[PDB]
């Protein structure tokens, strides 16, 4: 070999110390995300035997037979709520991953004739106690998960039945 | 039949306070949940604020959130809102009903409601 092979490979050498790295913001993200969806999968019990035992969903934490929305926290959850029978988690806004950063989630359920379906993804709101239709959560916030965070089942639109 | 009666209107300055009353004659609210709703002069209707039947579950607009308050008493059927803070943007005409739990940030607030009131007018200089 001569001085310019030597060369080539220190080039090569840095051309290797300086590369590019593919986005694994977004897996850590859904790693995070999985603590708040195993947190409000726990409300489930209460909302349900409320529906049943009432005929209708409970309307706040107070009725529901849960805590308050402050109390429910964990290492990157902040708080999880309970309207009209929609569970809705709400991440925290410091110490975590900069993509999910006060996001919210959200989980409800529909009933049918023989069963009852549980759905999970971006955030929705029900209006009255009665309804069996959900629509968006809100046309003046930007407070949504984006779907890259989140798990491919956990992904449903507001006009799955 | 049941009639609601509101009262408590008139003039307030900005930056002061003011109370509401939305109240039954003859017959007892228990079994439902009284709601507020406010219309601006050209404008269409929308909420303010929603309480459940025994007074535990609490609702507000992104607008009002943090200066308004609303209070159930059951041994008097009267339904009390408080409003603190008040703006200029805030004048318009305030409606009570009572009906099913509703959510004022939602499609359709009004689709819950079977009984209205006729109203009354604040203005705020
Ligand atoms: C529990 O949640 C219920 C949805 C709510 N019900 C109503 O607001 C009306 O009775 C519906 O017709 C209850 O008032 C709540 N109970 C409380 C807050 O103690
Ligand atoms: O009302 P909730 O229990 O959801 O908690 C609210 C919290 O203070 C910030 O939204």
């Amino acid at each position: 070999f001569t001085l310019i092979e030597l060369m080539i490979v220190i080039a090569i050498v840095g051309i290797l110390a300086a590369v590019a790295l593919p986005a694994y913001q977004d897996y850590t993200a859904r790693a995070q995300v999985s603590e708040a969806i195993l947190l409000a999968e726990g409300q489930k019990s209460a909302v349900t035997e409320y529906y049943l035992n009432h005929g209708e969903w409970p309307g706040d934490n107070s009725s529901a037979g849960v805590a308050t929305s402050a109390d429910i926290k964990g290492k990157y959850v902040q708080s999880v709520t309970v309207a009209n029978g929609v569970i809705t988690a709400q991440m925290a806004s410091s110490n975590v991953n900069n993509e999910i950063k006060s996001k919210k989630l959200s989980l409800w359920a529909k009933r049918q004739n023989g069963s009852v379906k549980w759905f999970c993804g971006q955030p929705v709101t029900r209006t009255t106690a009665t309804a069996t239709d959900v629509a968006a959560a809100n046309g003046k916030t930007d407070d949504k998960i984006n779907t890259k965070h989140l798990p491919s089942t956990c992904r449903d639109d507001s006009s799955a039945s | 039949q049941l009639q609601l009666v509101e009262s408590g209107g008139g003039l307030v300055q900005p930056g002061g306070s003011l109370r509401l009353s939305c109240a039954a004659s003859g017959f007892t609210l228990d079994q439902y949940a009284i709601g507020w709703f406010r219309q601006a002069p050209g404008k269409e209707r929308e909420g303010v604020s929603c309480i459940s039947s025994r007074g535990g579950a609490t609702n507000y607009a992104h607008s009002v959130k943090g200066r308004f308050t609303i209070s159930r008493d059951n041994a008097k059927n009267t339904v009390y809102l408080q409003m603190n803070s008040l703006k200029p943007e805030d004048t318009a005409v305030y409606y009570c009903a009572a009906g099913v739990y509703t959510i004022v940030t939602g499609t359709g607030p009004e689709d819950g409601m079977d009984y209205w009131g006729k109203g009354t007018l604040v203005t705020v200089s």
